[PDB]
RNA sequence: GACUCUGGCAUGCUAUUCUUAGAGGGACAAGUGGCGUUCAG
């Protein structure tokens, strides 16, 4: 049973907001995971990248906790990356799943050469940086597949990228930095300005302003 | 003989001189000094409390808002003014006192406002402080009912209206000179010497200007024609981004802005007293410094401390190994 | 974006900042879509029509959003000259 | 003001500005506020150009009008000097006030008592009310602020140039903003002067309140 | 049976202690004025409010503000409507360039 | 079940008294009399 708190959640709970892309259009924060459960649902697969047990220094000594790196992703669409430290492994995993679901970004997919069929690769070579780890995505021809290390392999397959050349520099052995760098690159896919996106933007009314009368009643 | 709270603070035992010793309950019930309250329970009780009829309270208010003293006075000071006005009215004829007070005349000079004229120990070219002068040095010292008002705004409005005001000395006061603060943005004067932001505009722009009032009802005000006073040297400097939290010290730009509480420990803000009769049995000649508290680590200072540092302009060169907290 | 068949194969068109022509990203939370009322020229009351300006978060951070909105309002005849 | 003879600056408003002292800036100047300044006088105080004040005030009024639900506009003052005024602004217009300390996380922490989503934010002092400006950067809120000469313009979208230090000046600025937003909405005629005298908006200062209860 | 809830009690108590003057003993007038001032989401809830308020003012007519009064205070003449305003010379030049040179209340004060 | 939603009657608005399906109404213990800590019930 989901009882929304945010106005965006209350609109999503009704049939006021139709797609997730509208929430991406006005760059609004998603502060409830149940919205992402509503729009994507059974499409969302979740893949545990890593569980590392850690020792917290306590006044009693040291006691163990677990840190879960979880990549969630709708194929042919969206991903998010979450990290959670908690006492047991199950609660760390579901916390990382929620915290990965709150970070879902869209990925832009383009074409290598001729624009025949669905988009399959990254539109232009993008770059993501996290704590000396540098991860570059390069457009690849159809059928070449994801050529990359296993952790960005999972995150790029979950993004709906079918094929990509990759390059990584720095201490790639630290897994959180490497995952966060490839997550940064696939966010910069839509942050990049291409001649396709050169027509002047028309400004459609925001859901807070489109449905102000519906939010009066609550 | 209307006694202001300044007489009770100063322990001016002048009840034997006058017989019309009257005062408000509010001025005597607001005193926070323990020694004065102890002295109140010892004194012979000939003083009587009253409250003025509010009509003269208005009339006192409409000319205090014209003489330029209305923000300076308190409600209780208006009560004292109204009580002495009513006692003047009941005892003496009312045609003596005048209204619509006289316009100020302007006369400037060259002296800096910080020139230490009228400070007792100082001497330009004899002026000594003798054991015979300590009881004498109170202020500028010169029939039935008077006042014991020591605040300058009180004496200003009284000598503007024409009421004879007297001091801790029995003889009445003829001349009263002091200093006021005037804003050079909105030209509104304040009689409170402590206050640094203007009451009207709120800017840190008040500068010191001397005044003198006569017993006649004339106010004349002396400016300083010195270009050092109105010079904008260290007034424009770049300010840090505003910080919150428990430890932030923003540069204090408005009068009623909110600071986080950073108070000194009770051990640190204690000074050594040597006149105490239990001092010589004390282990050390001086109080121990506080080096154990959290405010010692946070380097909290007394507000009065480090004043000449602030008057150095911020666009200037300090020494290369010092840091200004 | 759009394939050789002609279909618009793209999830959405992101909106661009009115000051810098920069794409406002999906996680730009300091970005603004501001509405300024247009008024009658004979009475001076709200028409119901308004003008819309988008400002990305980098310009707002840099402190130039105020100047940018003022300059766009001069351009659109909302703010008078001088 | 679209160079319209209906919305131009009237004389009695200028007397309000000169008596309250809004033209008197501070002695410091921020470089992003140098456009709004007429000149520095030799005292050091910066004199604010009042036509610029009028234009930015009308931009703020136009932005506040364009919100269908007036409770979506939120008006904030942390220090006492503006607090009473912002309450009156609420009672004039219907905007939601926060007077007093702003609890951090009001706009970001969804599980909270005082959590709320505005659609516009109006601020008395960007230096004093810095915390809602930061919150607004987190949650996509535009901002209108009453900015002096020495004021940071991070996350401020419409910066009204005015003296925000004196009580009469902030009371007047809030009063004029309410007057213009309520004229431009249309519930007041522009030809008749407003029934609300601006002296309703100023700060009480409980010693002055006692000094007024004395003489009545 | 039927019982009233807590939020109805709190909202009714607030709207009574704030605005007892406008209310009457009619159900519908009280309901309309309650919808007029109180920002109430639901119709069923606001009729519950109106019923409980009617019960309260029925029972208090049987038998059994300082901050507001000081806060709503406004004087006879405002301080800004004053006969002489003293201005700097440079402010008068600024007003002259803003077409406002025909003012009568201005008194220019030279820096001396 | 003191949880959530909701029906009966509309000769009312909407493409409309007989069929429709969106919205707006109407019901809230509201009124009366008894029992009641005179208030909760
Ligand atoms: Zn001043």
């Amino acid at each position: 049973e989901w009882m929304p708190v945010t106005k965006l959640g209350r609109l999503v709970k009704d049939m006021k907001i139709k797609s997730l892309e509208e929430i991406y259009l006005f760059s609004l924060p998603i502060k409830e995971s149940e919205i992402i459960d509503f729009f994507l649902g059974a499409s969302l697969k979740d893949e545990v990248l890593k569980i590392m047990p850690v020792q917290k220094q306590t006044r009693a000594g040291q006691r163990t906790r677990f840190k879960a790196f979880v990549a969630i992703g709708d194929y042919n669409g969206h991903v998010g990356l979450g990290v959670k430290c908690s006492k047991e492994v199950a609660t760390a995993i579901r916390g990382a799943i929620i915290l990965a679901k709150l970070s879902i970004v869209p990925v832009r997919r383009g074409y290598w050469g001729n624009k025949i069929g669905k988009p399959h690769t990254v539109p232009c070579k993008v770059t993501g940086r996290c704590g000396s780890v540098l991860v570059r995505l390069i457009p690849a021809p159809r059928g070449t597949g994801i050529v990359s290390a296993p952790v960005p392999k999972k995150l790029l397959m979950m993004a709906g990228i079918d094929d990509c050349y990759t390059s990584a520099r720095g201490c790639t052995a630290t897994l959180g930095n490497f995952a966060k760098a490839t997550f940064d690159a696939i966010s910069k896919t839509y942050s990049y300005l291409t001649p396709d996106l050169w027509k002047e933007t028309v400004f459609t009314k925001s859901p807070y302003q489109e449905f102000t009368d519906h939010l009066v009643k609550t | 003989v209307v006694a202001d709270a300044g007489a009770f603070l100063r322990h001016a035992a002048l009840q034997d001189i006058g017989k019309n010793i009257y005062t408000i309950r509010e001025v005597v019930t607001e005193i926070r000094d323990k020694a004065t309250r102890r002295r109140l329970a010892v004194l012979p009780y000939e003083l009587r409390f009253k409250e003025p009829l509010p009509e003269y309270v208005r009339l006192v208010t409409e000319f205090s808002k014209k003489t330029g003293d209305y923000p300076s006075l308190s409600a209780t000071d208006i009560q004292v003014l109204a009580l002495t006005y009513q006692l003047e009215a009941e005892f003496v004829g009312v045609s003596h006192l005048k209204q619509e007070p006289q316009k100020v005349k302007v006369s400037s000079s060259i002296q800096h406002p910080e020139t230490p004229l009228h400070i007792s120990g100082f001497h330009l070219p004899g002026g000594w402080i003798t054991p015979s002068n300590i009881k004498q040095i109170q202020q500028e010292l010169e029939v039935r009912v008077g006042c014991l008002t020591t605040d300058f705004a009180m004496q200003n409005v009284l000598l503007q209206m024409g009421l004879h005001v007297l001091a801790v000395n029995g003889m009445l006061i003829r001349e009263a000179r002091s200093y006021i603060l005037r804003c050079h943005g909105c030209f509104k004067t304040t009689s409170d010497m402590s206050r640094v932001f203007c009451s009207h505009c709120g800017n840190k722009t008040l500068k010191k200007v001397s005044v003198t009032v006569s017993d006649d009802g004339t106010l004349h005000m002396h400016f300083s024609r010195n270009p050092k006073v109105l010079n904008p040297r260290g007034l424009r400097y770049s300010l840090p981004t505003p910080k919150g939290g428990k430890y932030a010290i923003n540069p204090h730009l408005t009068e009623d802005q909110r600071f986080p509480q950073l108070r000194l420990s009770q051990k640190a803000r204690q000074k050594t007293n040597v006149f105490a009769p239990d001092y010589i049995a004390g282990v050390s000649p001086f109080v121990e410094n506080d080096i154990s508290s959290r405010s010692a680590t946070l380097q909290v200072r007394d507000s009065t401390l480090g004043a000449g540092r602030r008057r150095l302009n911020p666009n200037a060169s300090r020494k290369k190994f010092v840091k200004k907290r | 974006m759009q394939n050789d068949a002609g279909e618009f194969v793209d999830l959405y068109v992101p909106r661009k900042c009115s000051a810098s022509n920069r794409i406002i990203g999906a996680k730009d939370h300091a970005s603004i879509q501001m509405n300024v009322a247009e008024v009658d020229k004979v009475t001076g009351r709200f028409n119901g029509q308004f003008k819309t300006y988008a400002i990305c978060g980098a310009i707002r951070r840099m402190g130039e959003s105020d100047d940018s909105i003022l300059r766009l309002a001069k351009a659109d005849g909302i703010v008078s000259k001088n | 003001s679209g160079a319209l003879d209906v919305l131009q600056m009237k004389e009695e408003d200028v007397l309000k500005f000169l008596a309250a002292g809004t033209h008197l800036g501070g002695t410091n100047l921020d470089f992003q506020m140098e456009q709004y300044i007429y000149k520095r006088k030799s005292d050091g105080i910066y004199i604010i150009n009042l036509k610029r004040t009028w234009e930015k005030l009308l931009l703020a009024a136009r932005a506040i009008v364009a919100i269908e639900n007036p409770a979506d506009v939120s008006v904030i003052s942390s220090r006492n000097t503006g607090q009473r005024a912002v309450l009156k602004f609420a009672a004039a217009t219907g905007a939601t006030p926060i007077a007093g300390r702003f609890t951090p996380g009001t706009f970001t922490n969804q599980i909270q008592a005082a959590f709320r989503e505005p659609r516009l934010l109006v601020v008395t002092d960007p230096r004093a009310d810095h915390q809602p400006l930061t919150e607004a950067s987190y949650v996509n809120l535009p901002t209108i602020a009453l900015c002096n000469t020495d004021s940071p313009l991070r996350y401020v979208d419409i910066a009204i140039p005015c003296n925000n230090k004196g009580a009469h000046s902030v009371g007047l600025m809030w009063w004029m903003l309410a007057r213009e937003v309520l004229r431009m909405r249309g519930t007041i005629s522009r030809e008749h002067p407003w029934e609300v005298m601006p002296d309703l908006y100023f700060y009480r200062d409980p010693e002055e309140i006692e000094k007024e209860e004395q003489a009545a | 049976g039927r019982v009233r809830t807590k939020t109805v009690k709190k909202a009714a108590r607030v709207i009574i202690e704030k605005y007892y003057t406008r209310l009457g003993n009619d159900f519908h007038t009280n309901k309309r004025v309650c919808e007029e001032i109180a920002i109430i989401p639901s119709k069923k809830l606001r009729n519950k409010i109106a019923g409980y308020v009617t019960h309260l003012m029925k029972r208090i007519q049987r038998g059994p503000e300082e901050r507001e009064r000081r806060d709503n205070y406004v004087p006879e003449v405002s301080a800004l409507d004053q006969e002489i305003i003293e201005v700097d010379p440079d402010t008068k030049e600024m007003l002259k360039l803003l077409d406002f040179g025909s003012l009568s209340n201005l008194q220019v004060t030279q820096p001396t």
